[PDB]
């Protein structure tokens, strides 16, 4: 039940610093290292160095040696990446992977901290709802900014029968749409409703989806 | 100097023997090596290691249909029966320890699609503007694309039938179950909503065009 944890996805600007986290669980912190790989949108997987978690020395791959410094909080078992002075190119979901070393390979991984570095402004999506054996319904999640977003039904009650589909981007904002397929009987009778979540600009929707 | 080239992308047939390669360095011919299996908005997960004799141990969470061989510097991931839930990106790793400063390196990844799945023409689903967004004078039409397979589609809008290309935003195709999806939207103001008697979604799939059309009235 070991598992590592990231922070969140960020929008900053051009110029600004980030600081990204990785909060280990379930195993001694100290005693395996960490290690960190972006992965920029569309592109291949680069091994940007590793932190010692006992010592607290970094070793920085040749294209991280500069803007990039690793860091450890061992009491919160939590590894650290913070990159200065930033750039668009550094638009990145950042891993972090435990290595163990019969074996040698990267064993745990979190799930990713999606960086965006741009000027364009957060913006929470406006979402609408969607009316047309079964009916379909919908939300669409017009025009927020970064990626990304969540989509549940019911709380989540609602599993079965629900799409949500890729995000397009145009102009510095993003739209994506979901949908939930239910009996004909059960609509409008019974409410159905699409929760959207917004990370990055802390924001949560909940629209009833009625008859148009 | 550590260097690992793969192939972008490879196909394979359902049910044949798929066999990935990664090739070392000249100088490394003779290191271990890791692969890696990744699928959209996921972490890697560790496949295999796989030695120079083609000894080699799997993960967590991998059948045992996966086997790894070895050839001089080349190492080779091979998929007995290839399945559609081995599509994924399949990298190739590798550290070396160099002055006691650990180095680490990956491939850039091969891209696997299996061929020769059961074909499934796109089911089209639409939607009008909400009067939501209608009151900010603006108007999205939804056109979402399930059901399909393989997964390249080509979309486009008309309006009274006739070709529009401003406005039109189209998502790339994501897997659901063994099949894909995609999203298109057309963006208009209001006023271009409530002029016109129809719009339509043209969806082209395998050289196959499907329509649905949208009426204002």
């Amino acid at each position: 039940s070991i598992q590592l944890v990231q922070s969140g996805p960020e929008l900053k600007k051009p110029g600004e610093t980030v600081r990204i986290s990785c909060k280990a669980s379930g195993y001694s912190f100290t005693t395996y290292g960490m290690n960190w790989v972006k992965q920029a949108p569309g592109k291949g997987l680069k091994w940007m160095g590793w932190i010692n978690t006992y010592s607290g020395v970094p070793t920085y791959a040749d294209d991280f040696k500069g803007r990039f410094a690793f860091s450890l909080e061992t009491s919160a078992s939590t590894a650290y990446l913070q990159i200065n002075i930033l750039k668009n190119e550094d638009t990145a979901t950042y891993f972090c992977a435990r290595r163990r070393s019969y074996s040698n390979y990267f064993d745990y991984w979190g799930q990713g901290s999606t960086l965006t570095v741009s000027s364009a402004k957060t913006t929470p999506p406006s979402v609408y709802p969607l009316a047309p054996s079964m009916v379909t319904l919908g939300c669409l999640v017009k025009g927020y900014f970064p990626e990304p977003v969540t989509v549940t039904w019911n709380s989540g009650s609602l599993s079965s029968g629900v799409h949500t589909f890729p995000a397009v981007l145009q102009s510095d904002l993003y739209t994506l749409s979901s949908s939930v397929t239910v009996p004909s009987s059960t609509w409008p009778s019974q409410t159905v409703t699409c929760n959207v979540a917004h990370p990055a600009s802390s924001t949560k929707v909940d629209k009833k989806i009625v008859p148009r | 100097q550590l260097v690992l080239t793969q192939s972008s992308s490879a196909s394979f047939s359902l049910g044949a023997s798929a066999k990935l390669t990664c090739t070392l360095s000249r100088q490394h011919s003779t290191y271990t090596i890791e692969w890696y299996q990744q699928q959209p908005l996921k972490p890697p997960k560790f496949v295999m290691e796989l030695k120079k004799d083609g000894s080699h141990s799997t993960g967590d969470g991998i059948p045992d249909r996966f086997s790894g061989s070895s050839s001089g510097a080349h190492r080779y991931l091979s998929i007995s029966n290839i399945q559609p839930e081995d599509e994924a990106i399949y990298i190739c790793g590798v550290g070396d320890t160099i002055k006691e400063q650990f180095v680490y390196v990956f491939g850039g990844g091969t891209k696997v699609t299996v061929l020769g799945q059961p074909k499934s023409t796109p089911t089209l689903t639409v939607f009008p503007p909400s009067s939501e967004e209608l009151k900010e004078n603006k108007a999205t039409l939804v056109c979402l694309i399930s059901n399909f397979s393989p997964s390249g589609v080509t979309v486009a809008w008309k309006a009274n039938g006739t070709p529009i290309t401003q406005g039109v935003d189209t998502s790339n195709p994501t897997k659901e179950g063994n099949k894909f999806m995609a999203s298109s939207f057309l963006h208009l103001t209001s006023d271009q909503w409530r002029s016109h008697n129809s719009f339509t979604c043209q969806v082209t799939h395998e050289g196959d065009t499907v329509e649905k059309s949208l009426s204002p009235a």
